[PDB]
């Protein structure tokens, strides 16, 4: 089975360099062209360049000439992408790619390597319980706000995972170099506040684990 | 690999 | 460079449908076109090479067609696994260029959002900040607009929005909006409002609270 | 007892000479009637016959023209003109000397590898060519010299067939120019015009092809088997000098260009002077080259650069009578092979007679290089330039011819020179000139009185 | 001894087509044996020489054969800012043909190829190509392992290393029992020569029409060298496979290099990784030792023996004279890990310019005595030079110096009778293996049947 095994996620600093790797499994890297591709949510897929690992010859998109250097090493069956002078635009997922049969095609892809360019220092989240306001219907909705953490990820659960149904944990959004995330949970009005519902946030990067019981708002 | 084996 | 214009950018379809994604090159590329699939949170898998040839292992329900500058991918009888993103790439000329992508999404009946507004927590108010959160949950279709008003005046700067992908169980969409402002200004106004505009209504769903009122 | 002179009619002095060369006539009127007039010269003198009255012709030869043999016009036979004077039935001998002065005929045809690898060798082969011409001309005035060029079969993969521009200029991708590729060009037929040959050789420039081994063996074959085009002379030493700095293609190589037809060993040059079968026929095999070289009596000389000498020395052993010399900036090596070839040339001197009368017969004695008179032989073998042989010819007339004056030639085969032998038949006696119309002593209707006798 | 020369069968192709240049037996899935014939100068459908292949069904009466179709249209592909071009004119399709299982592999050693990129090019050169056909299904594939997309300049900048532009792949071909196609490409690496191997299955599964440059990942090519002994050696002019290391799990390759080492000539026995196991050197320069190679156990000990042909070998004769007659060298395989020594038998031709040893065909057991037999072609042999094929029966001591039978050409002068041969197959189902002989000069093939 042909498989392209890329190196792990990168958290790097602006102005520095990073060097991603891609190792062949079930084939030899010199067998075909190896390409590198950039993906970002908004801007989409961009081709960076290619190497012929048999002889080392490369091609680049002018957009990446200077920034990107593709290399390869048949000794270790690995291909590399080095990005110099890192910027916020280089925050993306990077893929190595090769064809199945057609010399020129783009058929087999690595799992992708994530690169995050950031000056932010490590910061534990503030976690806030969100209880409803003051009539009451058939169902009630609670929430949990997680503010000002870095880097990703946090893992949020309810009652340590005992309340999974009727939950909406939203993707983290970035503001002023720190991440914010929120989650909502809905239950029937006879469930809460009669039974206890606690928010459980964990940020491994800061070695923190916080629990927040949603309490009803008083006078 | 390297050689000058043509008409040279 | 060759520009690859893919269409549509999304479509709402059902299991068993037959669908087509078109790709228009800015010049003739004589079948030097591949089609790619990216399933949610996963990497890429090649589907077609050189216009019509299926990559080994790819199911027969995928097929490719076209010539010159205009190509198509057709999926006959959709499967649950086929709700993913799809991209064309041309390799007629270096630099290789990609289409914008087409997202296949699950069609369902329309549903109005369940808007819920939350004032700042006591913990946050003590620390000096103030965030008003608003969840607009379980609605369809995905397009929605949120508007914040403080004492009737529309507030624009300092709003942060996040959207979930289509739910795995009921195929609905949810949104979260957070208005963060200084505690000092927060305690200067009474009425905070969260208005949701969605196609299920010609008038918005308004949720409010008045500060310190229980 | 009696002799043939006395006992055979002998009514006159003329019949006396006609009997035999040993006969003499006594004209003396003081001689008595008893003694015979037609007798041996000993018998007459013994019978008181006046020594002045005796008529006894002696046959002789006179050297009329006698220029000496030449050294280093050109005189090769000597003498050139002899005058023979013979009495009835008599003979007379004479000497002749023949020498090989003129230089031996040699044909040199020169094959030039004009492939791109020969660019740095181009001066070397122009130098060798012009030195062959000039120096072998000093060795022999009877030199003829000509030349041709070769590259290889103008067909893919040997020939560059792209881009289109490369066909007229195979050096296109090097941003320079060189001539179009070709198989074999015959450029200059064997000629004695050395100055012109040297000019043409200096005009030559290189072409270019793809693979190291070249098609020189096609050229060797066509240079051998195209008699009229190259212009080899029959009675002349043939030398084929072949230059190159690389390997050569051989039979069965042609399959790489799709060519499977074996080499037919026939001439395929014609009007435009190109080897027309170059792209449709395989290279010749060693055995076939051997056969045709031998058949057309041509000596192959490989004049190859040092890096391939061992290769061609090894091919040389597979083509008997072939030699190898080193092509370089210096031409001494190769010139020696030719000089050595000229050193081994030997010639013959075979006399033939033209315009010999019916009455005259000849016999020869040959004194050759062994200095032994081999009798009845009119030819010597194994001469070099400068050597001299000698013959002694004897001529015998039958009786007394009515013609009285004839001539014939003795000319060696293949020589301009000859010996003209003028012959006079002396049958009368000098006393017949003093006829005396009136009889005086006969007076019975006899008429005249000569040498002391009536009718 | 027992090939019937009276009752021949003649199959005929078109005039000037060189029908008979190459041939092989082909056995369909049912088991019915046909004859594949290569005709490398057959005119294409537009009156331009492309070559062709014919699939002849067995008949006693012979006759005309149907053409096995192949795409003869040139191809262009503008991809990757380059222009790929195939050129099938004068390609010589059918210069070699070989059959394996239900597949026929026909090659065009002189198919040309070029790549253009702006004002530069790879150079239009004979990379060669093989066409693969599966008659009973109609499937078609191609294999052309020497095509590249490197421009002229880059070769110069690298001193012409790994230069496959003049390969002429498929110049010779053989297929292993397992289904690996091996191609001889004597123009490889700037006329040193190379071998290309790939499983037939993989050639079929990786081929699509119009791509021109594709990957066969299981393929294996031999290597380039800077050793001058190899220069212009035409390594792969002929090719063959057999068992030479006493390990039945591995297959060995026999390769002919008739101009190896300054025309000394050579044949090499190699492993499947192209490591040299043994080298047999030629006896005489320009004899073309290696023009032909055959593998077959001739002395009944179950160990494959090697036969090499040198068809331009000149024999010594009285008064120091040499006579081009050709020679065949038999090498018997010994036991253990021991090397192939000197020849066990030299067979020398007798007709001048006969080219004895131009083709060597294993016949299997022709007379069924237990020892395998061979035939040896002299395409211009016999007293009138029309061609001759000589049968040699095997024995415990190797082969007999005297042939058991001689087949004289039934065709006119120039036919090249015997230039190709194939045996070891019973075409008429009589229990005895038969002989097909090609006379490309006469555009015909002659079948000889073995009788009791
Ligand atoms: C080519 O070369 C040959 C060889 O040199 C040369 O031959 C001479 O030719 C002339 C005539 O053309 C011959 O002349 C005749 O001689 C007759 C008698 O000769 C006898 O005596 C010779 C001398 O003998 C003594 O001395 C020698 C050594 O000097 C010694 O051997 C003896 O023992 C002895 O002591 C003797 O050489 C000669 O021997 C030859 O002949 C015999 C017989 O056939 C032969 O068997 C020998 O082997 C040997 O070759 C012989 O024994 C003589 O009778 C004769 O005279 C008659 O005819 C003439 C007219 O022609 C009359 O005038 C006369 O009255 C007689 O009727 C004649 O004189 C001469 O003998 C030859 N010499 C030799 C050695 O052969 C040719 O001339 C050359 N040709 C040309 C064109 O140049
Ligand atoms: C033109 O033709 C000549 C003559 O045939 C060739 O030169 C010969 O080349 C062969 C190789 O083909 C040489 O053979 C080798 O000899 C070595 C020892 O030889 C000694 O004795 C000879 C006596 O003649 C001396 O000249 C020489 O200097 C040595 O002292 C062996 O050691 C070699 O054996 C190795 O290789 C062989 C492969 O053939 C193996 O079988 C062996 O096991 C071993 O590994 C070999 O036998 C020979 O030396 C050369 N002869 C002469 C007289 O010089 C040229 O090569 C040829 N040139 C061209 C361009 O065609
Ligand atoms: C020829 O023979 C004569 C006989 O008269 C003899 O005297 C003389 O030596 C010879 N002369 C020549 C020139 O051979
Ligand atoms: C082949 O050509 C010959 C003459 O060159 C001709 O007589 C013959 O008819 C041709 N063969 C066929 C089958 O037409
Ligand atoms: C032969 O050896 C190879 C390893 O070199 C092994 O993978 C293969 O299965 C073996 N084949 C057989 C038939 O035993
Ligand atoms: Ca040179
Ligand atoms: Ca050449
Ligand atoms: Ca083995
Ligand atoms: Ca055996
Ligand atoms: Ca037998
Ligand atoms: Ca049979
Ligand atoms: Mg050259």
């Amino acid at each position: 089975e042909v498989q392209l095994q890329q190196s792990g996620a990168e958290l790097v600093k602006p102005g520095a360099s990073v060097k991603l790797s891609c190792t062949a499994s079930g084939f030899n890297i010199k067998d075909t062209y190896v390409h590198w591709v950039k993906q970002r949510p908004e801007q989409g897929l961009e081709w960076i360049g290619r190497i012929d690992p048999a002889n080392g010859y490369t091609k680049y998109d002018p957009k990446f000439q200077g920034k990107a250097t593709i290399t390869a090493d048949t000794s270790s069956n690995t291909a590399y992408l080095q990005l110099s002078s890192l910027t916020s635009e280089d925050t993306a997922v990077y893929y190595c790619v090769r064809p199945l049969y057609d010399y020129y095609a783009m058929d087999y892809w690595g799992q992708g390597t994530s690169v995050t360019v950031s000056s932010a220092k490590t910061t534990a989240p503030s976690v806030y319980p969100l209880a409803p306001v003051c009539t009451t219907g058939s169902s009630v909705t609670l929430g949990c706000l997680v503010k000002g953490y870095f880097p990703e990820p946090v893992t949020l659960t309810w009652n340590s995972g005992s309340l999974s149904s009727g939950v909406h944990t939203f993707p983290a959004v970035l503001q002023s170099d720190l991440y914010t995330l929120s989650s909502s949970v809905t239950v029937t009005s006879s469930t809460w506040p009669s039974q206890s519902i606690t928010c459980n946030v964990a940020h491994p990067a800061s070695s923190t684990k916080v629990d927040k019981k949603i309490e009803p708002r008083g006078p | 690999g390297a050689k000058q084996a043509g008409d040279v | 460079d060759i520009l690859m214009t893919q269409s549509p950018s999304s479509m709402s379809v059902s299991l068993g449908d037959t669908v087509s994604i078109t790709c228009h090159a800015s010049q003739g590329i004589s079948s030097n076109i591949g089609w790619l699939q990216q399933k949610p949170g996963k990497s890429f898998m090649g589907l077609i090479y050189y216009g019509t040839n299926l990559v080994d292992g790819v199911p027969s329900r995928f097929s490719g067609s076209g010539s010159g500058a205009d190509y198509s991918l057709t999926i006959s009888s959709l499967d649950s696994e086929d709700f993913a993103d799809y991209y064309c790439v041309q390799y007629a000329q270096l630099p290789y260029t990609f289409g914008g992508g087409t997202k296949l999404e699950i069609k369902r009946a329309d549903a109005a959002p369940t808007v819920s507004i939350f004032p700042p927590s006591s913990e946050q108010l003590t620390s000096g900040g103030a965030s008003v959160v608003c969840f607009l949950n379980n609605f369809y279709p995905k397009d929605i607009n949120v508007k914040w008003k403080i004492d009737g005046s529309e507030r624009q700067n300092g709003v942060l929005n996040s959207w979930t992908d289509q739910d795995s169980k009921d195929s609905t969409y949810s949104m979260s909006s957070t208005l963060t402002l200084t505690k000092d200004e927060y305690e200067r106004h009474n009425s905070y409002t969260c208005e949701a505009t969605h196609k299920t209504s010609t008038s918005p769903i308004v949720k409010s609270f008045n500060r310190n009122e229980c | 007892g009696p002799n043939i002179c006395t006992t055979r009619g002998v009514s006159s002095c003329q019949q006396c000479l006609a009997v035999s060369p040993m006969c003499a006539w006594c004209s003396d009127e003081a001689l008595p009637l008893g003694s015979p007039r037609c007798d041996l010269k000993e018998n007459l003198l013994k019978d008181n016959c006046a020594p002045e009255s005796i008529e006894f012709p002696v046959s002789e030869a006179r050297v009329l023209e006698d220029r000496p043999l030449s050294d280093k016009q050109v005189t090769q036979v000597s003498p050139q003109r002899i005058a023979l004077r013979l009495r009835p039935d008599d003979s007379k001998n004479f000497s002749i000397q023949v020498r090989q002065v003129e230089d031996y005929p040699v044909d040199i045809y020169y094959l030039m590898d004009l492939s791109y690898s020969m660019k740095d060798d181009l001066w070397s082969i122009q130098n060798l060519g012009t030195k062959l011409a000039t120096q072998m001309r000093k060795l022999t005035s009877n030199l003829r010299i000509g030349f041709g060029a070769f590259v290889d079969k103008p067909v893919s993969p040997y020939m560059y067939i792209s881009p289109p521009e490369a066909l007229e200029n195979p050096c296109y991708d090097m941003k320079t120019t060189c001539l179009p590729m070709f198989g074999y060009k015959h450029v200059l037929t064997l000629t004695d015009q050395v100055t012109r040959f040297n000019e043409e050789v200096k005009k030559q420039s290189v072409s270019r092809n793809r693979d190291a081994p070249e098609g020189g063996f096609d050229a060797i074959m066509q240079a051998t088997v195209c008699d009229e085009k190259i212009g080899w002379r029959n009675d002349a030493s043939h030398l084929l000098v072949f230059t190159t700095d690389a390997k050569t293609h051989i039979a069965l190589d042609g399959r790489l260009a799709g060519i499977v037809q074996p080499n037919d060993g026939q001439c395929h040059v014609g009007s435009d002077n190109h080897y027309s079968a170059s792209t449709t026929m395989d290279y010749p095999s060693l055995g076939l080259m051997t056969e045709k070289l031998s058949q057309k009596n041509i000596n192959l000389i490989f004049a190859v650069t040092e890096n391939v000498v061992n290769l061609y020395q090894n091919y040389s052993e597979l083509i008997p009578g072939t030699t190898v010399g080193v092509l370089s900036m210096d031409s001494s090596n190769v010139l020696q092979l030719i000089v050595d070839a000229y050193g081994k040339i030997r010639s013959k001197v075979e006399l033939e007679v033209r315009d010999l009368p019916e009455e005259l017969s000849l016999s020869f004695n040959a004194t050759c290089l062994n200095n032994e008179v081999i009798p009845g032989l009119k030819s010597c073998m194994g001469l070099k330039i400068g050597d001299t042989v000698s013959f002694s010819i004897e001529a015998k007339v039958r009786g007394c011819p009515q013609e009285k004056e004839k001539s014939f030639t003795i000319k060696p085969v293949g020589f301009k020179d000859s010996l003209i032998v003028q012959v006079t038949f002396d049958c009368d006696c000098a006393c017949q000139a003093q006829a005396e119309p009136n009889s005086h002593r006969c007076n019975n209707g006899n008429g005249t009185f000569e040498c002391g006798v009536c009718r | 001894l027992n090939l019937d020369p009276v009752q021949l069968t003649f199959y005929a192709g078109p005039n000037g087509s060189q029908f008979g240049f190459s041939l092989d037996f082909h056995k369909d899935s049912h088991g019915r044996v046909a004859i594949v014939v290569g005709a490398p100068r057959t005119l294409g459908p537009s009156q331009e020489e492309t070559g062709g292949v014919f699939l002849c069904p067995w008949r006693a009466e012979g006759g005309q054969c149907p053409s096995l179709l192949f795409d003869l249209r040139d191809e262009t592909r503008n991809v990757g800012s380059q222009t790929l071009q195939t050129f099938k004119a004068r390609q010589g399709l059918g210069a070699s043909v070989v059959s394996w299982s239900d597949v026929i592999v026909a090659c065009a050693p002189w198919q040309h190829w070029n790549v253009l990129e702006k004002t530069e090019e790879a150079e239009k050169t004979p990379v060669g190509s093989c066409f693969l056909a599966q008659p009973e299904s109609g499937r078609r594939a191609e294999y052309s392992p020497c095509r590249g997309n490197t421009l002229s300049r880059i070769y110069v900048e690298n001193d012409f290393s790994w230069d496959k532009r003049y390969c002429e792949a498929g110049f010779s071909s053989v297929v292993t029992q397992a289904g690996e196609l091996v191609l001889g490409a004597p123009g490889g690496y700037y006329f040193l020569g190379l071998l290309a191997q790939a499983p037939v299955a993989d050639i079929f599964s990786s081929y699509r029409p119009g791509i021109l440059l594709w990957h066969v990942s299981s393929q294996s090519l031999s290597f380039d060298s800077s050793n001058p002994e190899y220069f212009d050696g035409y390594w792969g002019y002929s090719v063959a496979v057999g068992e030479f290391d006493g390990d039945l799990n591995t297959t060995e390759y026999v390769v002919g290099a008739p101009t190896w080492s300054w025309t000394l000539g050579a044949v090499e026995i190699l492993d499947s990784y192209y490591q040299r196991l043994h080298r047999l050197r030629g006896e005489q320069m320009a004899s073309y030792f290696g023009h032909s190679v055959a593998v077959t156990d001739v002395n009944g000990d179950g160990r494959h023996d090697l036969l090499v042909g040198a068809p331009l070998y000149m024999e010594s004769r009285a008064d120091r004279k040499l006579a081009e007659v050709g020679r065949v060298y038999l090498f018997l395989q010994p036991r253990g890990p021991h090397a192939l020594g000197a020849p066990s038998l030299l067979l020398t031709g007798t007709q001048l310019y006969g080219r004895f040893g131009s083709a060597i065909a294993p016949l299997g057991d022709l007379d069924r005595d237990g020892y395998n037999d061979i035939a040896v072609a002299a395409p211009y042999g016999g007293p009138s030079g029309r061609g001759q094929v000589l049968v040699f029966l095997g024995q415990s001591e190797g082969l007999r110096s005297r042939p058991s039978q001689v087949l004289d050409s039934p065709f006119p002068t120039g036919s090249a009778f015997g230039f190709s041969l194939r045996g070891a197959v019973d075409i008429d189902d009589n229990g005895y293996p038969d002989l097909i002989v090609g006379a490309y000069g006469a555009n015909q093939v002659a079948v000889y049947r073995a009788q009791p």
